[PDB]
């Protein structure tokens, strides 16, 4: 999948893998960056190797999950030594600090903050790391699956809305649209926001020309 | 019945999201498209063989009154759309809503390293024959070129702010929000 | 007394006259300047700590009614200046007058090779550390990078047309021409 | 540094012309010699020279270098396009080459305006030697009027804006926007829009002496 900004293998809920396209190098170079820790999440966001508001939130969120799974699976790893694992409150203190670090990556898009607030709420109601791990896995799956489903929904909402506006105005012809930046599968979990609407419009147009 | 027959994505300097990423997606999906410079919006509208009937933009942060932070150039596009009577829509999920910040003036706008403006990243091109320069594994090599004097200062905001007055609709998974007769969005359901 | 304190030149894609050439002259002359993207005009106006009170552009062809062919982006700058109430002036010699062509619709507009848009020429930069790459003799090296897919269609007009309604004044060696109460320029003395 | 066209006029019967390759600025400063209308066409079409007046100037100069080359050496490649023994046949080929040169880049009208004047000078020329000398005077004046007019219009525009601002009650520091390149690199020197900016800066420096 040439267009997938974030490749999330969720097939082992306890041992997910995450890698991201380096968007600095597209379109001629397709290179993946592994995500293992919050430092990786911070790094790819700050450097704009991953960008796009929702993709930023998704990679950020995923990097917390890979981090907590790594410290479970390798208590001797570099990241694990940041933690006093003997004590849940002490563990949370460092995790919260690292969530604040991640938040500082790039300020303007709000998606990341919105997700990190939710992750903190999950952390505050988890009794131990294991519970947090499981609930965070659920959270990231939901964040991603809702992002894609909602992109399709909004795409169709926007397409229908414009067609209805034009049909009311008695416009009957071919039309063009303008867009800016990147809001497609490269900026999101897939399908996209403004580019989603354009994709929905294209589907409608193909149906019409087929006929 | 009306149908979309073409897309005009903007290059989107300085990072080139448009030319490097959006043009890639449009090519992949086989959607008929013509990439244009950021500076070409107005002339493109006046000369287009197919009438331009909408701009669709994303968002990075939509605050309580609908004011929107998006990629630098978004404000500009909205102003040009206003001049030419073209509908301008912001398209974003509820996860992009900021339900605390009241207005656009209160948004913190990231400004990035000047070198990201003055130096352009792209695939190395063979000066002799114009083909891609590839490494020993057959993969295109990334290169960077400088397009400005060291001495010149630059302004490199990653975003601008589009006031809600310029936005015809906010399109979300919950529906399309429009302004009332007093010119205000009512986004409460998204908070 | 009012005085000019700062210049904001546009990069001027795709050839980059603004970033490579104008920014160079401005540095040489030590005139306080900040280079901005073409897409940044509107946001720059809204945030400038020093009020922007004019745009000055050149011309390639001014026709009998004052409609002006100039670098792609000029029409757009004119539109943005109109929207923000900023005076917009075309500056050019009598040699740039076409005394035959009646109106802007009759001007032939060069379109250039798509590779000049998709490929950016500049001085080669070390993609790891950001310093200039120098050749054996210690000189900068010219390089090219590609910033869009091979497959994407582009529109590459070298100029656009600014209608006279958007031009506040045409400044020449013979003086400043402005519109009469009918909204018409009277350029007969320049024919 | 900023001189787009380097025209050595000091030997009127044997001028030299070379142009900055504007493709390579600002980090690289390299000159392209102009000897023929072919060179003129090539640097214009490829935008090694650009800017409306600079195009007209290099175009015009390329005609001069061609005419002088075919005078000095009837055997050069470009010369063999001409039958130099016959003035009417020569004028014809000159006119065709002028049409070729015109086709370099169509939009800016300065080139056309200069080439029309050159065709007119050619029509009043009794032989290649007379054309040579008259073309030399013409191009010298094109360039010299270009610079002097750049500075005149620069001052006109600066005075005009300060005028308008003062009348509107504006009394503070202000900024301006500009586009493309309209300075010394686009012209014989000083420039048009950038010329007004340069004049405004002189005005500003003067005012912050007081």
């Amino acid at each position: 999948m040439s267009l997938e900004a974030i490749v999330f293998d969720r097939s082992e809920p306890e041992n997910v893998s995450v890698k991201v396209l380096d968007q600095l190098l597209l379109p001629y170079t397709t290179k993946y960056v592994p995500i293992h820790t919050i430092d990786d999440g911070y790094s790819v966001i700050k450097s704009m190797q991953v960008r796009g508001a929702p993709a930023i939130a998704i990679v950020g969120s995923l990097s917390v999950l890979t981090e907590v799974q790594l410290i479970k699976h390798n208590p001797t790893s570099d990241v694990a030594t940041l933690y006093s694992l003997v004590n849940w409150e002490s563990t949370k203190t460092v995790l919260n600090k690292r969530l604040d670090f991640l938040l500082s990556s790039r300020p303007t898009a709000v998606n990341l903050s919105n997700s990190l607030v939710e992750i903190k709420n999950i952390l505050k109601s988890s009794s131990d790391l294991k519970a947090f791990d499981g609930s965070l896995y659920n959270y990231v799956c939901e964040l991603i699956d809702e992002d894609l489903a909602n992109n399709m929904k909004m795409g169709d909402n926007g397409a229908k809305y414009l067609i209805d506006v034009l049909q009311k105005d008695g416009f009957k012809d071919e039309f063009a649209v303008l867009t800016i930046c990147n809001t497609g599968s490269l900026a999101t979990s897939g399908y996209g926001t403004a580019l989603g609407v354009i994709r929905s419009l294209w589907k409608d147009s193909l149906a019409k020309t087929d006929k | 019945c009306p149908r979309m027959g073409h897309v005009f994505p903007l290059e989107t300097r300085p990072y080139n999201q448009g030319s490097r990423l959006t043009a890639y997606e449009l090519v992949y999906d086989k959607i008929p498209s013509t990439l244009i410079t950021d500076s070409s919006i107005a002339y493109r509208i006046r000369t287009s063989p197919i009438p331009i009937k909408a701009a669709f933009v994303g968002a990075d942060r939509i605050v309580r009154n609908g004011d929107t932070a998006n990629k630098i150039g978004t404000l500009q596009l909205a102003v040009i759309c206003k001049q030419f009577g073209i509908k301008f829509f912001v398209v974003a999920p509820k996860t992009t809503i900021d339900n605390v910040t009241e207005t656009g003036d209160d948004i913190i706008v990231e400004e990035r390293n000047p070198e990201e403006f003055k130096v352009v990243t792209g695939t190395v091109i063979n000066p002799e024959n114009g083909s891609l320069i590839l490494n020993e594994s057959g993969e295109p090599i990334t290169g960077k070129v400088g397009i400005a004097p060291l001495e010149i200062n630059v302004w490199n905001p990653a975003f601008d702010i589009t006031p809600h007055e310029l936005i015809d609709g906010i399109i979300t998974e919950e529906g399309v929000f429009t302004k009332n007769s007093s010119g205000e969005f009512q986004l409460e359901s998204l908070f």
